[PDB]
RNA sequence: GUGGGAGAGGGUGGUGGAAUUCCCGGAGUAGCGGUGAAAUGCGCAGAUACCGGGAGGAACGCCGAUGGCGAAGGCAGCCACCUGGUCCACCCGUGACGCUGAGGCGCGAAAGCGUGGGGAGCAAACCGGAUUAGAUACCCGGGUAGUCCACGCCCUAAACGAUGCGCGCUAGGUCUCUGGGUCUCCUGGGGGCCGAAGCUAACGCGUUAAGCGCGCCGCCUGGGGAGUACGGCCGCAAGGC
């Protein structure tokens, strides 16, 4: 279903261009360093497209992960 | 014969065989088992049952070094990987956590034909 | 049986113990529908279980069936090429059919010249846990649990 | 022209992490691998599984789409520089400056060629294992060219929408990308689906035309012989036209 809550709604007015807001950016990542699909990010084609660059920039700087291990299984 | 107690258990599943390696709090192996270590030689080696036996063998042997608690780490998918993660939980060792850390490239090496036909 | 789930024929209880299970066993002894000779043999036998054994025949019998019922059996199956023998439970229904059949079979495998005796002695041996009947039973379980690797083909 | 905009459009340099291989250290034994089953193969000179360190090459997970860009071929990690195309609003400037385009010139996936470099993984040929009646194959283990870079060459393709370019005209509905607006929808450009009229042999096409028209280019004229022969032109060659 994927009807738990849109990451966008569950949040404030942020600058999608800001690559240092680990606080907010970290919100759009799966239970792994993976970037969530629009289905879950509640962003739009354009917004979501800008996020990616930001989340990637943040990865290089070391603020955001590239990938995390899964717990449970 | 060192007496560890707390450690890690690496479960390496695959469609051909399962091999469990137990280790100390920081990676160095204490003991290891597999589908071959025990009876099974060819196809049989894979099967979940083998995975089970191998898991147990791994724990039992590790019980010697005085193991008790372990963190499980699953790598890969294959003929009964869950059975291994179960035989452990039951083996006697208190399983602290199961974790999938199966490696995946961010697309690097062309895989052999057998694993291509994708994209 | 493509359509229905063929229900089990219900048998009229024994003319002495009023036990259906007995009729069943008697039917497995019978051959060419000579159900009298069949009934006789089982009763003569019950009286042979009374003499040589101070116990009530009926209880020796049921005890026997019990030890001769396999709880796991191997069923063949084609899985990617080879025909792997998959191990699996046995229905309560099938357990009986096999138990009774096996008894009569092993019983007729004994030496004693008298039919009624072979049954008498076979039943007893079965009760004790010995005899050709229980052999097959234990052989079956051994067969399974020895192929308990292909058991992930549950069926 | 001024002002807004989106983009894997192209070129150069840089750079990030994941994974594979190799090497080094540690701990650790007896197998690992692989299949329908196997075997070749690798491993006690210690493999496999596990931890740490290093070197090198190639590709760029998620986002990612039913998406976007380009004339096509084609193009996706991030960063900067250099650079092409394109849409919208205002209607401000020039005032028919337009369309098409034989030949020319240029670009042109892969494989392939020349010189030099590089080479982790993959892998024609090749060397083995198995399967088979045979197996010059499919499956398994290896493996050279090659696949990568530079410079030059080749110029082909199911190079496909199998649909040449421009312009005008002919119901709508629905989803979508990007701009404007009086922003529960209208308006412009693009991508899809369904469908009016109409077209079509049918299938189907249908404001993204295969409809109704005009302009210009290219091309077809039963099948095989044959994209062959010959001749010419191009190419180092293979070969191409």
């Amino acid at each position: 279903p994927s009807r738990k809550a849109k990451v966008k709604a569950t949040l404030g007015e942020f600058d999608l261009r800001d690559y240092r807001n680990v606080e907010v950016l970290k919100r759009f990542l799966s239970e792994t360093g993976k970037i969530l699909p629009r289905r879950r990010t509640g962003l739009s084609g354009k917004e979501q497209r800008i996020l990616a660059k930001t989340i990637k920039r943040a990865r290089i700087l070391g603020l955001l992960p590239f990938t995390e291990k899964l717990v449970r299984k | 014969k060192r007496q560890v107690a707390s450690g890690r258990a690496y479960i390496h599943a695959s469609y051909n065989n399962t091999i469990v390696t137990i280790t100390d709090p920081d990676g160095n192996p204490i003991t290891w088992s597999s589908g071959g270590v025990i009876g099974y030689k060819g196809s049989r080696k894979g099967t979940p049952y083998a995975a089970q036996l191998a898991a147990l063998d791994a724990a039992k042997k590790a019980m010697a070094y005085g193991m008790q608690s372990v963190d499980v780490i699953v790598r890969g998918t294959g003929a009964g990987r869950e059975q291994a993660i179960r035989a452990l939980q039951a083996s006697g060792l208190q399983v602290k956590s199961i974790v999938d850390d199966t490696p995946v490239p961010h697309n690097g090496c062309r895989p052999k034909k057998k694993f291509r036909k994708a994209s | 049986a493509r359509r229905r789930r063929a229900e089990v024929r219900q048998l009229q209880p024994d003319l002495v113990y009023g036990d259906v299970l007995v009729t069943a066993f008697i039917n497995k002894i019978m051959r060419d529908g000579k159900k009298n000779l069949a009934a006789r043999i089982f009763y003569d036998a019950c009286k042979i279980i009374q003499e040589k054994t101070g116990q009530e025949p009926l209880k020796v019998f049921k005890q026997a069936v019990e030890n001769v019922k396999p709880r796991m059996e191997v069923r063949s199956r084609r899985v990617g090429g080879a025909n792997y023998q998959v191990p699996m439970e046995v229905s309560p229904r099938r357990q009986q059919s096999l138990a009774l059949r096996w008894l009569v079979q092993a019983a007729n495998q004994r030496p004693e010249r008298r039919a009624a005796v072979r049954i008498a002695h076979e039943l007893m041996d079965a009760a004790e846990g010995k005899g050709g009947a229980v052999k097959k039973k234990e052989d079956v379980e051994r067969m399974a649990e020895a192929n308990r690797a292909y058991a992930h083909y549950r069926w």
